[PDB]
C-alpha cells in the first residue's frame, strides 16, 4: 500500500473482492485499477477514484492522459507508485496488475508530484 | 502500446 486508501476506507473488503473478481472474469483484456493522490500532493485531484483500463496501456501513456485530464502541466514532476514504488513509463497496467494485485483483485495506484514520495 | 483516451479507462 503506497498511500491510505480512501477506496478502501469507504467500501468494505468483501465487495470490492467480489467487484474485481467479477470484473477481471467479464473483462479479461482490461484490469481494474484504483488511482488517488498522495494526501499531501499539492496537485490536481481526480473526480473519480475506480477505473477499468487497457492491459496494455503503459505508465507513460497513462501520464500523459492524467496531465491532459487535470491540465497538469507538461513540464512539472508526475509519478504512480505501487506499493511505493515508482513503476518504469515502459511498464503495463497488466503486468503490474499480475504483480501487485490486491486480494480484492485491484490493484492501487498512489500518484504525486514529489519523486521521494513515501 | 496503442492510443487511449480517458474514456478507455472508464469504469463499465
Ligand atoms: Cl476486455
Ligand atoms: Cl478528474
Ligand atoms: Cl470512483
Ligand atoms: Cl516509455
Ligand atoms: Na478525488
Amino acid at each position: 500500500g503506497s498511500m491510505k486508501f480512501v477506496y478502501k476506507e469507504e467500501h468494505p473488503f468483501e465487495k470490492r473482492r467480489s467487484e474485481g473478481e467479477k470484473i477481471r472474469k467479464k473483462y479479461p483484456d482490461r484490469v481494474p485499477v484504483i488511482v488517488e493522490k498522495a494526501p499531501k500532493a499539492r496537485i490536481g485531484d481526480l473526480d473519480k477514484k475506480k477505473y477499468l483500463v487497457p492491459s496494455d496501456l503503459t505508465v507513460g501513456q497513462f501520464y500523459f492522459l492524467i496531465r491532459k485530464r487535470i491540465h497538469l502541466r507538461a513540464e512539472d514532476a508526475l509519478f504512480f507508485f505501487v506499493n511505493n514504488v515508482i513503476p518504469p513509463t515502459s511498464a503495463t497496467m497488466g503486468q503490474l496488475y499480475q504483480e501487485h494485485h490486491e486480494e480484492d483483485f485491484f490493484l492501487y495506484i498512489a500518484y504525486s508530484d514529489e519523486s521521494v514520495y513515501g | 502500446d496503442a492510443t487511449y483516451t480517458w474514456e478507455h479507462l472508464a469504469w463499465p
